[PDB]
RNA sequence: GUGAACAGCCUCUAGUUGAUAGAAUAAUGUAGAUAAGGGAAGUCGGCAAAAUAGAUCCGUAACUUCGGGAUAAGGAUUGGC
RNA sequence: GAAUGUUACCGCAAUAGUAAUUGAACUUAGUACGAGAGGAACAGUUCAUUCGGAUAAUUGGUUUUUGCGGCUGUCUGAUCAGGCAUUGCCGCGAAGCUACCAUCCGCUGGAUUAUGGCUGAACGCCUCUAAGUCAGAAUCCAUGCUAGAACGCGGUGAUUUC
RNA sequence: UGUACAACGGGGUAUUGUAAGCAGUAGAGUAGCGUUACGAUCUGCUGAGAUUAAGCCUUUGUUGUCUGAUUUGU
């Protein structure tokens, strides 16, 4: 008989299973749909979550009850240092799908990445694309057809760039390579590009500006094993019954004489691939700015990185993004920012964001100084310094 | 009302308050004031006539740069004799 | 954090402050207003018995001598003997507002004290001459 | 936006951080941290913890009353704005900021002047009181000496 | 956000559910007040409704005159002791939590409000903002 | 309410859209374009600089690797029986 | 020794050091705890926990077989020198 | 997780699942409409409810960091430094975890239902229907989102001297 | 056999709240001859001292380490 009062289920169906994801670097499901008018262009991005800190934003919002007004808000600061185009990717549509034709690399490969090709590094021979970068000797016969059949067949066209990750404090050599899509002007304008840009850099101005929405795409914090109260939302069972209060009591008292896949069960939390959006970045700082943690408003001259570092990330020295809010996976990971999928017609989209003051105290405590002489000079004279 | 209806309507029209300053300068209307100075409000220290209290503060720094306000040997012992000391005491204490 | 020091100073058990004790016994006119008060039912003692220091009603006057006769109203008592530590204070040893602090403690040693030091021996001797 | 000072110790009081309790005279008590919360709560006296700053005032390990403690106060006249005005005073912070510094550090120094000379006397009377002490430290020169020559 | 509310309301921290007795901060003989209903409020099962500053409840008068006993009136919650996050940038509580008797339409039954009233409940109720004294 | 796949929603954010947010778009377009061709240009000056200091068809096989690989796969999908198009 | 005390806690004489181990620190348990704001809205039912507690002084109702009820209830206090 | 040369990197997408919801506010406006009393909506904007997914800058909770300090009783002759009290107890407490007790984020193309039509017979009138055709619901199928067939697949690197 | 790796050390950044030792003429008083003796506590040297990656940041120092096992072919 009926259930004699209603509630919503506990959960999402939508993100099933709850398993851990394949890839510690969330994949890039969409890209943006191609306009072929449009000038060349990158779909997205690579980088490192940071850590989060506190800004305090002057307001301009018509019809808010905060318009003209100051809010505080929290950022996601990601360390973007330029990525290296190595290769790319030719795609022709078929009726299975999309296929990859054929991959061209660049003659020359750092070890940063052809550390990617392998598990053990340090005993092998480093053999890896040595004949291949033989075949740019005698005019370049066959990289140049392979080219020419980029060009002839590809429907798709997507450029193979890798981090800088010996820029980033992190103590991982091994860089990250991923397939980026060019979205811009003809097939053969696209393979132009490529060419031109093997071995070259692409800093994150050159793919984002400031007061635009992008996306995060990211594999969230590992939990482990979790049971069904935390891991699902649903309500503890009254004290002291038998056999658990961290339970579902009754799992099936219907027909099917099975559990349903829609009953919440004990398992994997965490560690699961998600693509969050409308993200908006609140400034587009560079590396060799010396005063990239400043504002019109605070005079002092300070970078981003706080008071002994970003907890467990170091101090941030290249050009890095922040966006307000939150986005998925911890700090230290590698990140995927992806361009609008569609043109927002929200007014938020179209806010330009100013500045009034970023916070770097030290997030290792309760942090009250902003600088090191801030706090030298309120504490006064110590000891040791006489 | 006019002026909104024209540019974006109510909601969309983001008025100008610094357009009806009365300042010395026009050119000055749209200058953004700071507010933070090395842990210090700007706004606080804000004064006319700042620079002479600044002007006879200096006087008074260099009134004591000049009386000496910014500027190993005991009886019966010398420099050494008194190394020589410290360095038996920490012996000792260790 | 511990459970003693929360179900002691938790916001719903709040006690009065020193600083508006010291204001309270500072004017002559707050000191007789406080120790003659209507007869209301919902305080110990009908309102009566009331002890300014630490802002208490005692339900008899028995008890409020037995209460002046000990270490814990003494200790009240020597809480309130300095300057009353307002904003003032910290602001001042920021170095901030320090001519307005410098006026304000100025003040109390010479008219703020001495008039509450002569309330406090008034005070005292009305309860000593009452009890 | 502005820089608040602690109620209780009067560190500074940036955005976001710490709490504020309102009590029903309108007064706003600004706290940089939980620790400076819960002692108000406790009601301990800021002037008897040995860590905030109206203590140093208070016991003067610090010095309290100088010339360049004064530019800093609330104004509640506003003046109109003059970008020479701003740009004047912002020269000023940093060379008031500076002259404070070297005066703290002189207030310092002279506060610990007759420390060597307390060293030197507590190092002598020890080393008057132990003549066997040496005698052991000496034999170990010697031997220690004698090795390195031979 | 309420009949005689001026505008939208962003979200407090809730600190008064249904059962919590507040003070009552006007003068109209009121002592205390008897949480029994919040208008607005949403519907999940087994949730308490729940109000923060600036809400509207139906009360009862539980300490003060028998005339204003044994009524089920709306009144105006402008203080309460649970914490709550300003966008200004900092978070705040008061000393206790006190309401205001009004009518349907948000207006005074009293004359006067003693105490400080939240700056988001007299920001929504302008007859709020009218009778108060201090406002934070 | 009006749901998110409400069509009248969608036909009136859809004129919005045509608009000033898709001018917005096509700006950013433009900027973005630009500090991108500075950026390999640059790239290109500091290149020169330091080297300064120093000094088709597509028919038949990709290569004979290819050639070997396809044929001995195709005759090992003929002699096994796993063709998803031959028999 | 503390303390009213053959209580609890610590120690001297004497006596043991036995009870499968090692490494890790998911869920769910068993045993024990803490929690903002509210304060029984939970539940068949305040179940369970919390709150009280030693001693000194002030003070203590109905009812009553006049013996009680009574530690009724309600208050002030407690270190060290 | 065996196996279809070995080993490695980048990918495709069959199939399965799928997710957002509701209320108010400004403007439209004191307008249409109305003797009056009253009193809308589309287009343009701003918040919140329920749900969902994350997240930890900040606030709060938590403490074997037994990190720092203190307290009772006893024991180590005292000081010092310590032990025990089934984590002895009290205050603070970073880090980590975590809360509508904290913050952020959650869309747009095709085909349709009722219904309103167009052209038009049946039936020399007529008729939205028979043939044909236009719009149109929070619906359906997709876009987007989650997994990726361990017996679905593609592109690419290296491929062994006792 | 190197922006190598590690163990310590250094510097930051955080936490607590002023170490041990010595001194004073500060200390309710009491005892003996203005003085000495006991005396909770207070003051100074002293934001001191202790701790700080175990899932904090950093590093021109010191000392060491870089080595075995197994299997795979169109
Ligand atoms: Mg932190
Ligand atoms: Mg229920
Ligand atoms: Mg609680
Ligand atoms: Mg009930
Ligand atoms: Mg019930
Ligand atoms: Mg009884
Ligand atoms: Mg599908
Ligand atoms: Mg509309
Ligand atoms: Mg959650
Ligand atoms: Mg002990
Ligand atoms: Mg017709
Ligand atoms: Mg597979
Ligand atoms: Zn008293
Ligand atoms: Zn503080």
């Amino acid at each position: 008989s009926h259930r004699k009062y209603e509630a919503p289920r506990h959960g999402h169906l939508g993100f099933l299973p709850r398993k851990r994801a394949a890839s510690i670097r969330a994949r890039v499901k969409a890209f943006p749909k191609d306009d072929r008018s449009k000038p060349v262009a990158l779909t997205s991005f690579l980088g490192y979550k940071a850590g989060m800190t506190t800004i305090v934003r002057d307001l301009d919002r018509p019809g808010s009850k905060f318009h003209k007004r100051e809010v505080v808000e929290a950022v996601t600061v990601v360390d973007t240092p330029p990525v290296v185009v190595v290769g790319v990717v030719g795609y022709v549509e078929t009726p299975r799908g999309l296929r990859s034709l054929t991959t061209v690399w660049a003659e020359h490969l750092s070890d940063e990445v052809k550390r990617r090709f392998y598990k053990n590094w340090y005993k092998s021979k480093k053999k890896a694309f040595t004949k291949y970068s033989a075949k740019y000797a005698q005019d370049g016969a066959g990289i140049e057809r392979e080219l020419a059949r980029i060009k002839k067949y590809a429907s798709v066209v997507r450029v193979l760039v890798h981090t800088q990750i010996r820029k980033t404090p992190l103590a991982q050599k091994k860089a990250h390579l991923a397939e980026i899509q060019l979205n811009g002007g003809s097939i053969s304008e696209k393979v132009d590009w490529a060419r031109e840009h093997f071995e070259k850099t692409v800093a994150v101005d050159s793919v984002f500006e400031q007061n635009e929405m992008i996306d995060a795409i990211a594999v969230t914090k590992g939990h482990g094993f979790e049971g069904v109260t935390h891991r699902w939302g649903t309500k503890k069972l009254p004290r002291k019954t038998h056999r658990g209060l961290r339970k579902v009591a009754c799992i099936g008292a219907w027909h099917p004489a099975h559990v349903m896949w829609s009953v919440a069960r004990a398992g994997q939390r965490g560690y699961h691939s998600r693509t969050s959006i409308n993200h908006k970045i609140y400034r587009v700082g560079k590396g060799d700015d010396e005063a990239n943690g400043a504002t019109s408003f605070d005079r002092t001259k300070k970078t981003i990185t706080p008071m002994g570092g970003f907890v467990h990330y170091g101090e941030i020295k290249n050009d890095f993004i922040m966006v307000k809010g939150c986005i998925p996976g911890n700090r230290k990971r590698i990140v995927t920012l992806r361009k609008s999928l569609y043109t927002n017609t929200s007014r938020k989209a179209l806010e330009e964001v100013s500045l009034k003051w970023i916070d770097t105290a030290s997030k290792f405590g309760k942090g009250r100084f902003q600088t090191p002489a801030e706090k030298h000079a309120f504490m006064g004279t110590l000891k040791k310094d006489l | 009302r006019d002026i909104e209806a024209e540019n974006g309507g109510a909601g969309v029209f983001n008025v100008n308050l610094k357009d009806k300053y009365l300042l010395e300068d026009d050119e000055w209307k749209n200058d953004i004031m700071p507010e933070i100075l090395d842990g210090k409000n700007v706004y606080d220290f804000l004064d006319p006539e700042i620079a002479a209290k600044l002007q006879a503060l200096e006087e008074e720094e260099e009134k004591l740069e000049n009386e000496g306000f910014y500027n190993e040997i005991y009886d019966g012992f010398e420099a050494s004799e008194v190394d020589d000391i410290k360095e038996k005491a920490a012996w000792i204490r260790n | 954090m511990g459970r003693y020091s929360v179900k002691r100073y938790k916001t719903k058990r709040r006690t009065r402050d020193l600083d508006l004790i010291y204001n309270d016994l500072s004017t002559k006119e707050s000191v007789q207003k406080l120790l003659n008060q209507p007869l209301d039912e919902t305080k110990p003692g009908l309102g009566q018995h009331y002890c300014i220091h630490c802002a208490k009603y005692m339900e008899t006057a028995i008890a409020l001598k037995t209460h002046l006769k000990g270490k814990v109203h003494k200790r009240r008592v020597k809480e309130l003997r300095g300057v009353p530590y307002t904003q003032e204070v910290s602001d001042a040893a920021a170095g901030y507002n320090l001519n307005k602090f410098l006026n304000r403690v100025q003040e109390i040693t010479q008219s703020v004290g001495p008039e509450k030091e002569s309330n406090e021996a008034l005070l005292k001797e009305h309860l000593d001459s009452t009890l | 936006m502005r820089i608040y000072q602690c109620h209780f110790c009067s560190s500074p009081c940036y955005p976001g951080h710490g709490i504020m309790f309102v009590r029903n005279d309108a007064k706003e008590f600004r706290f940089c941290r939980s620790k400076c919360h819960k002692a108000f709560k406790q009601r301990r006296n800021p002037r008897k913890l040995k860590w905030t700053k109206a203590f140093r005032k208070a016991a003067g390990k610090e010095l309290a009353v100088d010339s360049t403690l004064t530019f800093a106060q609330r104004r509640n006249v506003p003046v109109r704005y003059n970008r020479e005005l701003v740009a004047t005073t912002l020269k000023a912070m940093a060379r008031i900021e500076e002259i404070r510094q070297k005066r703290e550090r002189a207030f310092y120094k002279n506060r610990m002047r007759g420390n060597k000379e307390k060293d030197f006397l507590r190092d002598k009377k020890l080393v008057e009181s132990n003549p066997e002490l040496l005698r052991i430290r000496e034999v170990e020169i010697a031997r220690k000496l004698a090795k390195e020559q031979e | 956000s309420g009949n005689g509310a001026q505008g939208t309301k962003f979200r407090i921290s809730l600190g008064l559910p249904v059962g919590a007795i507040m003070n009552c901060a006007d003068n109209s003989g009121a002592r205390n007040l008897y949480i029994i209903a919040v208008k607005g409020s949403g519907s999940r099962l087994n949730r308490l409704p729940a109000a923060s500053l600036g809400d509207m409840v139906m009360a009862t008068v539980k300490k003060g005159k028998p005339e204003l006993r044994k009524k089920v009136m709306p009144a105006i919650v402008v203080r309460q002791a649970k914490s709550w996050r300003r966008r200004d940038g900092v978070f705040l509580y008061f000393e206790d939590n006190a309401g205001v008797i009004a009518n349907p339409k948000g207006e005074m039954k009293g004359s006067a409000i003693t105490g400080p009233v939240g700056k988001e409940c007299a920001d929504l109720w302008p007859r709020v903002a009218s009778n108060s004294g201090v406002v934070v | 309410a009006k749901s998110l796949r409400a069509s009248s929603h969608l036909n009136a954010k859809s004129v919005k859209r045509r608009g000033v947010f898709q001018k917005a778009v096509d700006a950013r377009e433009q900027r973005i374009s630009d500090k991108l061709k500075e950026d390999l240009l640059k790239q290109k000056l500091e290149d020169l600089k330091k080297k300064e200091e120093q000094g088709i068809s597509t028919s038949g096989w990709r290569d004979g690797r290819h050639h070997t690989y396809k044929k001995a796969k195709l005759m090992k999908q003929s002699k096994k029986k796993t063709s998803f198009t031959r028999f």
